[PDB]
């Protein structure tokens, strides 16, 4: 049926948009999880450098 | 990768922590002994020049 083929083009439109949305949501996932690895890496580094600074100041004053 | 970097990162900088704490403790030990012998050494150059004059000063 011709209108069945039009239903098929609607279904293929949904397949096109669904693979677009699938890559969009997976892209947001990989993005935000990498940038939270980023900024968290940095927080760890400044904390452990500050802790070694505490070692510096306190041992020299003692 | 986050937990691996955190683990090895902590390993490295804690080892630097202990290296620091000895590296300043024992050096301040040796300088404190040098300054103790220095203040005793400068003191034991005049220790009877002072006590002679002040036992003069106490005595009426």
């Amino acid at each position: 049926s011709k209108l069945e083929a039009i239903l098929s083009q609607e279904v293929e439109a949904e397949i096109q948009a669904l693979l677009q949305e699938a890559e969009a949501k997976a892209e947001a996932v990989k993005r935000e999880a990498e940038e939270k690895a980023k900024a968290l890496l940095q927080a760890r580094e400044r904390a452990l450098e500050a802790q070694y600074r505490a070692a510096l100041r306190r041992a020299e004053s003692a | 990768e986050a937990e691996a970097k955190a683990k090895a990162l902590e390993a490295q900088y804690r080892e630097r922590e202990r290296a620091e704490t000895e590296a300043l403790l024992a050096r301040y030990r040796e300088r404190a002994e040098a300054e103790a012998k220095a203040v005793r050494e400068k003191a034991m150059a005049r220790l009877d020049e002072a006590v002679a004059l002040v036992l003069k000063e106490v005595l009426p």
